[PDB]
């Protein structure tokens, strides 16, 4: 990633995880357990959601070809139909493969940048709270219930 | 104790491209391109096409005797001509601007028949023994067009001026054919109109048309050294027509009423089999049933279908990069 | 005591769009699509256009007897024709390659007519009494086209070959008419040309033109059941024309010698008015007066135009996110 | 923002500030106010207009429909025309519209990462004199008089 | 101690544009476009064009006697015409369908000259004598079209019917032209072919012709009154033609023998010069020797080109922006 | 930039590294000198010579004017082909031009990260043993030999 976070300093992902994007991973002694973080989750759904239907949409016209045909004395009029509904194809062939591929990239990106923004909220909500390996994982030097856990990534840690 | 931040992986192993890198997997994505096409012909709006079998549309158009299984009234979504039809145009000459008739008649949804010259209408000529081998029914194997009726002067003496009107009272344009004879020399000529220079003349309000045969030595076609020039029109509202010719004309007997519709309409040129089907979108490589955005099936399409497209797969990014462990 | 670090925000109520998110307001953005027009026609380089009021381009061109208002010379940037022009072709019959005509008339700048076949030139013919109630003026209800004469046969001899000849020694092209009466009978035809075979024939340097009448029986159009098939052509600077006829022949009279203008051309169909203003852009639906890039108000325009766009609104953000507190 | 400053941890903007896109909010002994950046505001305001310049001259030119008619017997060459001018007009639209959208987005993330680079320029000035609120202010080691206040926006005060 | 994280830098002044700023210099970059051009004319897939030289399409394809040096079998990879060939039609007249011949032509790739019709084909008429000044070889003698030839009535005699025909029993299409002579007078056409009703006539499979003249006084051009309607067709392979005529016929007489390319052929109307050197990329404006994907020389090309674009410069930053110390 | 990195806090690049677009300029007991981090630079040269190579590819269709003529009575037709040849000639001349601009932003953007993502992984190991001095440069406590000073690009620093 350019935001260096997926594939970065956090160089994996979370089979665990399984009902959002970005999220948690605490580890307490009442227990442990995997949990999303919902509202930056789903506002990268919500982004993502609305630049597929933009897509979509601004695609929505088609070029429409023709049966048509044309006599033997017609060579030049048959010849530039032809070019045209060639010429359109290709403009719109290439329309879509280069729009998808630069998408798909900013796409990447924007989920890089995601993370690596929750990382940067957690980290100055708690930081000498804390102590920071660097991987992405943050270290506590009091003692972290779960209505603790539930401090951190509710935004309301009391510091 | 304590707490970690990260991300979503999963058992995905579908795929994207970006600019800088291929080939990587994501937890989500979607396909925006349907490949895949049910080969066959379906209805459309409910409408079933027209199955030309082994007639072209000239042949069927024109009343061609092999093609009176086409005879009569028609409705079409579309229309299917196949690659081998071996019924269309038996009198060898030319249907004079048969692409823009294709065009009009693809332009259209219904055809009424019906009779808009009897043969009554032409007085002091033979009406009766216009046939030939050329053109053979699968009951004479010597015939003619449903639609046209190839005028002879009577066995005795020559060839009078014969006239003919239709006013067009109805609310639909007419569409209807007429031709010219062109014998390979003056004798034929003259054993079949008589002497004299002869003319074919037809005048509506937006339309004067006059041609004489032009008699010249040529190989057989089907066994026929003359040829007819073809030709069609269309007689509007409110319009009349008017013929008047003393020799050589091939007079209009039956026409079509004819409904155009605002739309689309298709003249697809294909093998595929028309089943009872239905259909929203339909190709000349078969139907399509998709929520797809994008599609690489083909360029020719009736009904409301994906933007045609070159590329095998559109697929968009969704997920994040897929990194288990 | 402290430093902060920050934004700009301001009163601002504009929205755009991105990609991840609708409607986002932000400080500072630009439009960049115009949608307002004056809905009339003005002067275009400081020349103004052409209205044909209710007259077409063919009752105009031709010198339909109720267009002499617009009679002799013409200059304009571009031309306004209306809607329901009711002068048009008064005497029933076809002009051909109209399309072409429009087109190249379209191509032009200005035209000044003048006489290039006296009545003189035709001897030992009539040309005083070819006038009909199909073409009136508005003093007498049967006049005839100001730049076509039609020569009938003397009150007098039969009619013999006439001969003209123009050798366009200008530096200008001339645009030329001419005509071929087609009677609906026999009789008529031998009033007016006298009998034997009839041909109207024409020739230059890079043009042959040679036809024969067509007499047939028409159905009734401006009281006429006889028609004209009308010609037009262009003799190029230095080029000579030759015209021979013995009968049905509508002479050419007057002509227009036509000043190309290179540019882009324009013949707007409207009802729009024209008033004494200028314009560097005049589309078919009015004047864009704008720096902006963009437009969607028509495609069809004269001038200097923002590209049209089916867009409602194309604007684009300069300045920040707006969040105001 | 994928920078995670404008509308981040920087939650809100400036009315206040009214000369300029990005700067500061002081406050001493001598007084508060605002004082814009007028060196990142102007190169950022350099490059939107470079932005808006170019596209404009991107966009310079026309496809030109035609008056033109077509006969009876000219249907096909006539709905050649129409599938012509309808597609240019149909690329052009998509091609402007698309733009838009992907741009507006960029300039969006392009305001983001301006104020993101401002806060760590600074903070990368003075880090433990002060320390950072997490706000994007920062509350002083000392007593800042106010060129100790431009000291910084000179970036030249040293530590 | 101590460690830097630090970037590339260089000598590189070449720059780059981006949306946001213009001239920004950096370390690594490719030109994606090729503005050089090679003006001349070069051989592709090593096999040689056409040069026309002094000779229209016309000039070559009817065999102008100015034209003997492009006389007999020809192959090209493409047809350069110039600009200012003096040497197409000589005797003045039209070439019906001059447009799609040439677009026909163009499309070929190798024609073998042939004699299709013998002047002994043509009997009890003059053969030789059909020659004027307006076709020399030279500047003043007296010639005609080496493909055609202009048949008189013996010096004596009438214009008996004369008869030809040519099976087509090949593999491959013949390209053929034939003509009407049209004289100014009647006193002419007596002179030439005697008195009588002409025609000229001709039939194939899938062809009819019938003409007669038109006789009428025409401009000189080139010393002639008269002029010739001239015809081009294709027999195709299996067709026969049939060629009957009783005066004014300007008969076939050398034909070629055509292959179709399976296309994109070119015709370039250009004044560069062909020399000895080959090509994978050859435009109107000149040869690309190239990697790149854009070009700004010309649309018009024939073999493997970059996409043609007006772009004056398009190149892609590939390292970094380029700051040195 | 808009990561900040080039010409930013790290105010120049180096004429010196002829090795490479990213690496590192150390100096201890032994000397100093050049060396590029060439797995963060050659995977942004596989990145970059596969955005090349995708616009080449995707940029290779030609659209095909014609050598056609046509007669004083086909000026229609013979104007529709010349606005159909130069309105694909402007669609494919506006999206080269405009993809070029586009990309080279992104691309500048690109070694921008690059450049940030490394300054970071370097930092995140050399947590107090070092000091960050703003400049892209860290001052060693302990000091530092060359099985150290790969130790810390071979990411193989433990302490
Ligand atoms: C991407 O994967 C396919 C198979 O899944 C492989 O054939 C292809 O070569 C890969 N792409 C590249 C650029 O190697
Ligand atoms: C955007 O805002 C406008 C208010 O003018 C509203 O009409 C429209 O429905 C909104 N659309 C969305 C998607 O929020
Ligand atoms: C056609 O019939 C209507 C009345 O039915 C009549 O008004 C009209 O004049 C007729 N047209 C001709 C050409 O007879
Ligand atoms: C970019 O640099 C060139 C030098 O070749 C200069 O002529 C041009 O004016 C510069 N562009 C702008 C927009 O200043
Ligand atoms: C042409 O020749 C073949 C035999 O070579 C023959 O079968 C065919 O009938 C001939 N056609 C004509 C028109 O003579
Ligand atoms: C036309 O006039 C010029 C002199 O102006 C003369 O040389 C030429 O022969 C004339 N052409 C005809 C056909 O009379
Ligand atoms: C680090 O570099 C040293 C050079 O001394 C080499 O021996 C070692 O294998 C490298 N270790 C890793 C993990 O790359």
């Amino acid at each position: 990633g350019i935001f260096g976070a997926i594939a970065g300093f956090i160089e994996g992902g979370w089979t665990g995880m399984i009902d959002g994007w970005y999220g948690y991973h605490h580890e307490n002694s009442q227990g442990s357990g995997y949990a999303a973080d919902r509202e930056s989750t789903q506002k990268a759904i919500d982004g993502i959601t609305n630049k597929v239907n933009s897509i979509i949409n601004k695609m929505n016209t088609q070029f429409e070809a023709v049966d048509h045909e044309f006599s033997n004395l017609e060579r030049r009029i048959g010849n530039l139909n032809k070019r045209m509904e060639d010429g359109f194809l290709d403009v719109w062939t290439y329309n879509a493969e280069l729009l998808v591929l630069l998408e798909n990239e900013r796409t990447l990106d924007l989920h890089d940048a995601n993370v690596k923004n929750l990382y940067e909220k957690v980290k100055s909500q708690l930081r000498d709270n804390a102590n920071d390996l660097g991987n992405g994982c943050f270290e506590f030097w009091h003692k972290c219930d779960n209505e603790c856990m539930e401090s951190v990534k509710n935004g309301t840690y009391d510091y | 104790d304590k707490i970690c931040i990260g991300y979503h992986a999963n058992n995905s192993t579908t795929q994207v491209d970006t600019l800088l890198e291929k080939n990587v997997t994501v937890t989500h994505s979607v396909e925006l391109l349907e490949n895949q096409k049910e080969k066959r012909f379906c209805k459309i709006m409910n409408k079933a096409p027209l199955d030309l079998k082994d007639c072209t549309i000239e042949g069927w158009i024109l009343g061609n005797p092999k093609c009176d299984l086409l005879l009569g009234d028609q409705s079409w979504s579309y229309i299917v001509e196949r690659p081998n039809a071996q019924n269309g145009i038996c009198y060898p000459g030319v249907l004079n601007e048969l692409e823009e008739l294709k065009a009009f008649i693809g332009s259209g949804e219904r055809v009424e028949r019906f009779e808009m010259f009897p043969k009554s209408t032409w007085a002091g000529v033979d009406t009766s023994r216009g046939v030939t081998n050329a053109c053979p029914s699968y009951t004479l194997d010597s015939s003619f067009y449903r639609n046209l009726v190839w005028l002879v002067k009577t066995d005795s003496a020559t060839y009078p001026v014969i006239k003919g009107t239709y006013n067009n009272t109805g609310t639909q344009p007419i569409l209807y054919f007429w031709g010219v004879h062109h014998p390979p020399d003056t004798t034929v000529q003259d054993n079949l109109y008589g002497s004299g220079d002869k003319y074919v003349r037809m005048g509506t309000e937006s339309m004067n048309f006059a041609k004489s045969p032009e008699i010249a030595a040529r190989p057989a076609v089907n066994g026929q050294r003359s040829r007819i020039d073809y030709y069609w029109s269309v007689l509007r509202p409110g319009e009349t027509l008017n013929v008047e010719s003393n020799g050589n004309l091939i007079a209009p007997w039956y026409a079509y009423k004819f409904v155009s519709t605002n739309k689309k309409g298709a003249v697809f040129k294909s093998d595929l089999p028309i089943e009872n089907c239905d259909a929203t979108c339909q190709t000349i490589a078969g139907v399509l049933k998709t929520n797809k955005t994008f599609q690489n099936v083909s360029p020719l399409w009736i009904g409301e279908c994906p933007k045609y497209v070159k590329s095998e797969s559109l697929r968009l990014a969704t997920g994040l990069r897929n990194v288990p462990q």
